[PDB]
């Protein structure tokens, strides 16, 4: 779950498959994470108004 | 598909070794000869005979 610790253990030429998904995994996470703040943003700024 | 595909840059690399060792002269191996004589690009696109 690390990436200082998987970089280490795995070389890039064969790390990349690791290296690849961990990214596509967290990306979703900021994804999620941005996208629930919208949702909440925009019920605030309707309580705002 | 070869012939279909157009590419500038080409280039012919020249040398003799085992048998053995022909599995290591390819893209993120490791071999003496390939980790210390002559080592292939992560990135490369060529074909090897």
């Amino acid at each position: 779950s690390v990436l200082n610790d998987i970089l280490s253990r795995l070389d890039p030429p064969e790390a990349e498959v690791q290296i690849d998904r961990l990214i596509t995994g967290r990306l979703q996470s900021l994804q999620t994470y941005v996208t629930q703040q919208l949702i909440r943003a925009a019920e605030i700024r309707a309580s705002a108004n | 598909k070869l012939n279909d595909l157009c590419f500038t840059n080409v280039y012919a690399d020249s040398f003799v070794i085992r048998g053995d060792e022909v599995r290591q002269i390819a893209p993120g191996q490791t071999g003496k000869i390939a980790d210390y004589n002559y080592k292939l690009p992560d990135d490369f696109t060529g074909c090897v005979i």
